[PDB]
RNA sequence: CCUGUCAAACUCCAAACUUACAGACGCUGUUUGACGCGGGGAUUCCGGUGCGCGGGGU
RNA sequence: AGUGCAAGAGCAAAAGAUGACUUGACAGUGUUCUUCCCAACGAGGAACGCUGACGCGAAAGCGUGGUCUAGCGAACCAAUU
RNA sequence: UUAGGCGGCCACAGCGGUGGGGUUGCCUCCCGUACCCAUCCCGAACACGGAAGAUAAGCCCACCAGCGUUCCAGGGAGUACUGGAGUGCGCGAGCCUCUGGGAAAUCCGGUUCGCCGCCACC
């Protein structure tokens, strides 16, 4: 289970790529989604490779994020353990964050929006002109490096 | 193109690969198909008759009946639907 | 043989056993094939249905097993040919076959030959095969009269192994009669 | 005409003589030089001239450079010296020139060039250790008469 | 083995290539059967523009007709070494050609599942000479 | 035999890739009716630039 | 190799050659595609059917011209059935 | 299939070669022209009638890999080329990094001397 995060805007972006992003339930820069690792789901993120930032997050981090940037299918209400408990098949955020990673269920299935609308990275990202291996912030990340992004985007 | 006939730019698709030269096997040229069946369209350079317009190679249509011994195959060119008259010689079962 | 560009014929064309041109023109009918094939001492007649992996034979008849009902004569002549054809046609009717087309392979469509004599037999057996009566031999020659009159020019018996001197085209009638018979273990 | 006009590979490969006509004869005298009877293996030292950038070299520049290279070898090793140089390239690419503005712009045939990818051996001489210096000088003259920068690489013989 | 291998006269062709015929008769007499016309292909500058037109006439003598003819035909010619084909065949002279072969040549002449004769069963020039020499004559 | 080179109008080979049909996942439609069909009204048929692949021309 | 002619393509118990017989280069009406990728547009073209009549073959079957892609033309006017 | 008929795929089957096989069984070569039929001339072939002889042919069986071919391994080669991205480099033609794909020739060792279906038959 990876975490997609749009870092490059829509302008000048090849159409078939923005459509894939849209299919991956992401329509804005800094928006993020939790995608499983399947043959199909993989082909997509690979096509989105250059305009996104992705990787697998540590559960701790996923919990801090779900805590902050998660929302219901419709609503202004904040998702907390107490909220999680009453709507999902879980008891707390951790239980949820766990199932998502083990790929047991999805955000929709649990009455949650598929998009984690994040805040601009605190201190800025490593750049959107080069990949991670080149010192940039695009493409695939490390389970540590992805957390560094996500957390900066609390 | 420099001319707009049916055989324009058809050197490749309508030629036989060296080792495939000469007359073709009758088994397929007499094959039976059922209505609703999916079939692949490709001309047999060796077989002169029962051909569809070259432009339709690589298609995968649905047989919907026959005309004489030849078949009526539905396909969708771009967005336009067309019924194609073709003999089993140029047809292959999908899967 | 020579290189990558060389064209090697279909197996059955190298062997020179199947005329694929006459084969395709034969399959177009959609009807089964009454395969009429000879041999020096024998004559056979099969019934072929098209199949996924190859031709299916639903009924046949060899001139050899033409003895099982009472045949002491040779097995590669006109009477034998007609009879073998009649036998297979009878077994053919049994399986469900009601029509076929004449497949003579590489044998020539010579007027009054053995293959047409074979065809005639299966038709007489109740099968429906597009023919041309006049191309067939006359009843007497089918019976074996042409050979009976040849033995008339004796001085030396025609048949080596004992059967009889002047032979018997009656044996033909005797056997044909036996086939039309309702009983007979086909 | 200047080599600026044809030094780059910017047109399609135009070599099919069965369609092209009036193709000018190759100025190149010969590709086989030295003692074209003795083998390359019969020599301890083998030195080639490597082209550092992919280009098209016209037969007149091919001949000119080769000439001034072999003229030195003949000069320094005698007309029948113990060497043998080569030129493994042949000018297959036909050139044109439109010589009326841009109407009916297809040019008429004016010459032949030889395509050479970077890192390729335009020349390859074969000599003995003692003569391995006149060869390095013959190539230092040869590379001055062609468009790209060249490199003199020694294939055999560490004798130094 | 020697039996199903001992050679024989398969056919004896005798023709008179002219170029414009009337000579047919002499063969019909000496051979004992009917002759046949001989056409041609490609235009010839020696007034032979008409493609398909009577130029000569041959006769294919097989079995007895051939042997009885050879009893007289053979003596009338001095045989030579170089006069032999690699498949054991010879022409001499009017022309006379003898086509020799081993017992089962029907395998390559029939219609059904025909086959070409293996090089081993193929008659030899030397082995041919011996066969012929073994019948009222000499050699080289 | 050995030795040195080529091909827009060559090919024993041969991608990436484009492409028909189908299933799965995704997204989407069944009060926002998608897909599709019928009808009314157009404008428009001087384009341009970047990038990739081009063809001609120094 | 040949197959009427550009080029590209098809064909070997043939689509090529020889021989014989034949004149289907037939009458009539259509389906589909092409002309015009997609995507509307005429004449023209082709493949695939049906009905009538014919040629050939033992028969299956082949023949709506010449193996395939060029050799074509509106109304009006004129002549003909 | 101790030798047969009809096929499918249509060289893994081709080319070339070795060795083995047939009493009333088979296929053949073989034997022969009264007939059906036959040759612009030949019962050669086609067609018809027949078993004196043979297993040399063919054919069936077993095997050889020199050539051709099919597939596999390692080598070449993640090279050539390439779909996506880059305020990366280069005067420039062009190159490079990340990402997702990925040859060809050729070398070396293997495999391939057809596989399969229906019917028939000691
Ligand atoms: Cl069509
Ligand atoms: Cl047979
Ligand atoms: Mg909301
Ligand atoms: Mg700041
Ligand atoms: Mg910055
Ligand atoms: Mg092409
Ligand atoms: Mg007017
Ligand atoms: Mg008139
Ligand atoms: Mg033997
Ligand atoms: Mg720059
Ligand atoms: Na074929
Ligand atoms: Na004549
Ligand atoms: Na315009
Ligand atoms: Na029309
Ligand atoms: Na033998
Ligand atoms: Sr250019
Ligand atoms: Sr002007
Ligand atoms: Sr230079
Ligand atoms: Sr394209
Ligand atoms: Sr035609
Ligand atoms: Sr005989
Ligand atoms: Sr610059
Ligand atoms: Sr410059
Ligand atoms: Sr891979």
């Amino acid at each position: 289970m990876h975490a997609l995060v749009q870092l490059r805007g829509e302008v000048n972006m090849h159409t078939d790529i923005q459509d894939t992003l849209e299919m991956l339930n992401i329509h804005h820069v800094n928006h993020c989604t939790l995608v499983p690792e399947t043959d199909a789901y993989r082909g997509m993120v690979a096509k989105v490779n250059d305009f996104v930032a992705f990787g697998e997050p540590s559960q701790e981090t996923l919990e801090t994020v779900l805590a902050t940037r998660a929302e219901p299918l419709e609503g202004d209400a904040d998702v907390d353990d107490e909220w999680v408990a009453e709507h999902t098949d879980y008891d707390d955020i951790s239980g949820l964050a766990f199932a998502l990673l083990s790929e047991e269920t999805t955000l929709r299935e649990q009455g949650l929006s598929p998009t984690l609308r994040l805040h601009p990275p605190r201190g800025g990202h490593d750049g959107v002109k080069h990949p991670v291996k080149e010192g940039g912030q695009l493409g695939k990340h490390d389970t540590e490096g992805i957390d560094d992004l996500l957390e900066a985007m609390r | 193109p420099s001319s707009n006939g049916p055989l324009e730019g058809t050197r490749g698709k309508l030629k036989n690969k060296p080792r495939d030269r000469g007359t073709s096997p009758p088994q397929r040229a007499v094959e039976e198909f059922d209505d609703g069946e999916k079939v692949h369209l490709k001309i047999d350079p060796s077989v002169p008759n029962g051909r569809f317009h070259p432009r339709f190679d690589g298609q995968t249509g649905t047989v919907e009946g026959k005309q004489g011994d030849a078949y009526k195959v539905d396909i969708v060119d771009g967005g336009k639907e067309k019924t194609i008259i073709v003999t089993a010689a140029h047809l292959r079962r999908q899967e | 043989a020579t290189g990558p560009r060389y064209k090697v014929p279909m197996r059955r064309r190298r062997e020179a056993r199947t005329d694929y041109h006459q084969r395709l023109r034969l399959l177009k009918s959609g009807k089964p094939r009454l395969v009429a094939r000879k041999s020096n001492k024998h004559v056979r007649a099969q019934l072929v249905t098209l199949g996924p992996n190859g031709d299916d034979t639903l009924a046949s008849a060899h001139s050899s097993d033409l003895a099982e009902y009472g045949w002491e004569a040779p097995t590669g002549n006109m009477p034998s040919a007609y009879l073998t054809g009649l036998l297979a046609g009878l077994r053919a009717q049994e399986a469900g076959v009601e029509e076929a087309v004449l497949d003579i392979g590489l044998n020539s469509p010579t007027p009054g030959s053995k293959v047409f004599a074979i065809q005639e037999g299966a038709i007489d057996a109740g099968l429906d095969i597009p023919h041309n009566d006049d191309v067939l031999a006359d009843w007497q020659r089918t019976r074996g009269a042409h050979i009976a009159e040849y033995d008339e020019q004796l001085e030396e018996p025609l048949y080596s192994g004992d059967f009889d001197a002047a032979d018997l085209p009656e044996h033909f009638d005797e056997l044909r009669e036996t086939l039309l018979d309702g009983d007979i273990e086909l | 005409k200047p080599a600026s006009m044809y030094r780059d590979i910017d047109k399609p490969a135009y070599t099919r003589r069965e369609y092209i006509t009036g193709i000018p004869g190759s100025k190149i005298a010969q590709h086989k030089m030295g003692r074209k009877q003795k083998d390359a293996d019969d020599y301890p030292v083998q030195i080639s001239l490597i082209v550092e950038e992919t280009v098209q070299l016209r037969h007149g520049s091919l001949e000119a450079s080769r000439l001034s290279a072999n003229r030195h070898l003949i000069k320094e090793l005698g007309e029948e010296g113990d060497y043998k140089m080569t030129l493994r390239k042949f000018p297959h690419q036909v050139l044109r020139e439109n010589k009326d503005g841009m109407r009916a712009a297809f040019g008429k045939i004016v010459g032949t060039a030889a395509r050479v990818q970077a890192g390729e051996q335009l020349f390859t001489a074969y000599c003995n250790v003692e003569d391995a210096e006149h060869v390095k000088e013959a190539f230092r003259r040869a590379y001055n008469k062609i468009t790209p920068s060249c490199r003199i690489k020694v294939e055999r013989g560490e004798e130094l | 083995f020697h039996e199903m291998r001992e050679p024989r006269i398969e056919k004896v062709v005798v023709h008179m290539g002219i170029g414009h015929a009337n000579a047919e008769d002499i063969l019909g007499e000496i051979t004992g059967q009917m002759p046949v016309r001989t056409k041609a292909k490609r235009t010839v500058g020696e007034f032979d523009i008409r493609e398909g037109d009577p130029i000569g006439a041959k006769v294919t003598l097989r079995d007895e007709m051939a042997e009885e003819f050879l009893q007289t035909a053979l003596p009338l010619a001095e045989l030579a070494t170089s006069q032999f084909d690699d498949t054991g065949n010879f022409s001499f002279g009017l022309d006379v050609t003898v086509n020799l072969v081993r017992p089962g040549y029907r395998v390559a002449k029939r219609d059904k599942a025909s086959r070409s004769i293996p090089t081993k069963h193929r008659l030899n020039p030397a082995d041919a000479v011996a066969f012929i020499e073994s019948t009222y004559d000499v050699e080289v």
